[PDB]
RNA sequence: AUGGACCGCCAGUGAUAAGUGGAAUGCCAUGUGGGCUGUCGAGCCCCACGCACGUGGGG
């Protein structure tokens, strides 16, 4: 894998495109990468594969993309390629075990019910904290972390036409930050290039560390 | 004499004082006033021109004239107001002493202050070094037979273009008095 | 000779002042006299003809002609009024010079000041770039068998339509008397 | 189609040459912004595995 910031603008004055809806936005990080492989096993978690986060939303966005396949830019872009571009290994000094790292997850904890006149649901709640058993019981024996729980609302997706696109639903994503303990080196590596959670096209999953 | 303006744009910070009364009613703690006064801060630049000729002729005598010159130069570098300075002391000393002796017309460095000072970082030795580019290139572009001294409170850099470095600002005073008789 | 005005609107700056007093008759801190003087400030745009034609009839002579517009020139840079002096040392050097010499009409550079500038930034700069840029268009527009020359006191920007940049304003001038 | 019908006041022009508004000026003396404080379940759809408690994948 490797990394790249990126910042995509409105296509027109008249917000046309794309930052008006998610699925243009996601569009918009699909149509980068032309070429694009996926294989898939019985319920693993999915490496096909792109990753991206988003710092802030009042200049039209500001992104980070970390994925496999070569970022290439397009119409009403950077200035330049990026805004950057570099590789990453995480082969790197090895990310020692037992060394710390920081890190910064996004997440989605849910647990899943049945509901009357369903066609059972997943819900974005799980008193006394759940979130923290949520992610750290998801967090298998390799680099575990710290649980920053909030309370707070909300994100909506809406489609913009297309077919075999998302229609309209809200989710919860926290923002846990903090500094990763290192337990396992491979199990937090293929844990990272994966992808942390379902919906990996709607920012939820990408990890970033650093050094001491 | 000229007005001292800064070499960078300062707006104003309002300062919100209050004024309590050091004895207590029930019902109440409300101060004895309560107001805002303006303050600035900055480095200001400063000038001023000395028509020797005629200050002889006001003075009659040459050495009286050299007298008060030399105190007069003296006094401007030495003194600050005593204008808000009681709750503010502001006393300071120039951190630029630049004496010329010139002997067609008097020429002041203000221009050199027109394009404004973008900061984040100190402001004493850009001014400094950008009015020693000035005074360079305006050396360069009005050629005169002048006599030229300063004095500076910063030996980081090195001015060449304002004249014989001397070691004190009494020191540059007397010999720049003296070289002006 | 043409008026000289600023090439960036400038508005008037009220200037509260007082006259303290000595000699208190109550220890009040009321002074002798209050005031409010108008001052401002600017960078100023001047502009000046001499029709040597008319001047070699004056002088009759060619000789005392040159004299005297050599001198009319250097005293042109050198001096500043002495209008409200001595409280404000507004004593100064052109930051930027021209002479062009012209063998069919004078012409002033007035028009490419019209739009004033907006600041926030320096003002020299600015102006110095945009006059070379109006020289320059004019230049190509009203084309002429004139000589040009100019001194500076920024080595930041070329002014390239200004002519060739002599050494110092003595220079320009002598080398621009001498072509006439 | 009217005391009306048709019907040009009109062909030429420098307002001109000359001029400092100028000398003088502390806006000043006095001020707490204060007392109080843990951030710890309805969400739309598909598919897979499920001990029918749920778990993970793609929108």
């Amino acid at each position: 894998t490797w990394l790249t910031k990126i910042v995509p603008d409105l296509r027109y004055r008249q917000t046309r495109a794309d930052f008006r809806t998610a699925g243009n936005l996601h569009r918009k990080l699909i149509r980068l990468s032309s070429d694009l492989g996926e294989e898939r096993i019985a319920n693993p978690r999915q490496q096909s594969g792109l990753l991206f986060r988003i710092e802030e939303t009042r200049n039209e966005l500001y992104l980070l993309v970390q994925s496999h396949s070569p970022l290439r830019v397009d119409r009403l872009g950077p200035g330049y390629h990026g805004v950057q571009m570099r590789n990453l290994d995480p082969f790197l000094a090895r990310l020692d075990k037992g060394s710390r790292v920081r890190y910064r997850i996004v997440a989605s904890p849910t647990k899943r019910l049945g509901r009357s006149e369903n066609n059972t649901q997943r819900l974005g709640l799980k008193r006394g904290a759940a979130a923290e058993e949520w992610w750290h019981s998801r967090a298998a024996a390799n680099g575990l972390e710290l649980l920053s729980t909030y309370a707070q609302t909300l994100d909506d997706v809406r489609d913009p036409g297309t077919a075999d696109r998302s229609r309209k639903i809200r989710h919860p994503a926290v923002r846990f930050d903090g500094e990763a303990v290192i337990s396992d080196v491979d199990a937090v590596r293929h844990a990272v290039l994966n992808g942390i959670g379902r919906g990996k096209s709607y920012g939820c999953g990408l990890l970033s560390l650093a050094l001491i | 004499f000229a007005h001292a303006f800064t070499v960078h744009g300062t707006t104003v910070e309002v300062d919100f004082f209050t004024a309590v009364d050091d004895i207590p009613k029930e019902n109440d703690h409300g101060s004895g006033h309560m107001n805002a006064g303006q303050f600035s801060a900055g480095t200001f630049y400063r000038y001023a021109n000395v028509n020797l000729d005629r200050l002889v002729e006001n003075t009659g005598d040459a050495q009286t004239a050299r007298t008060a010159v030399a105190e007069f130069l003296r006094a401007f570098l030495s003194t600050v107001p005593s204008g808000k300075q009681n709750a503010t002391a502001a006393m300071t000393l120039p951190d630029l002493v630049h004496i010329a002796v010139r002997f067609d017309r008097p020429i002041s460095f203000a221009p050199a202050f027109e394009t404004a000072l973008y900061g984040s970082d100190g402001y004493t030795l850009r001014a400094c070094q950008e009015l020693n580019n000035y005074a360079e290139r305006l050396r360069e572009v009005w050629p005169d037979d002048a006599i030229r001294g300063y004095a500076t409170v910063e030996n980081k850099t090195d001015l060449a273009a304002l004249g014989e470095r001397y070691d004190s600002y009494p020191a540059l005073i007397d010999a720049m008095v003296a070289a002006a008789f």
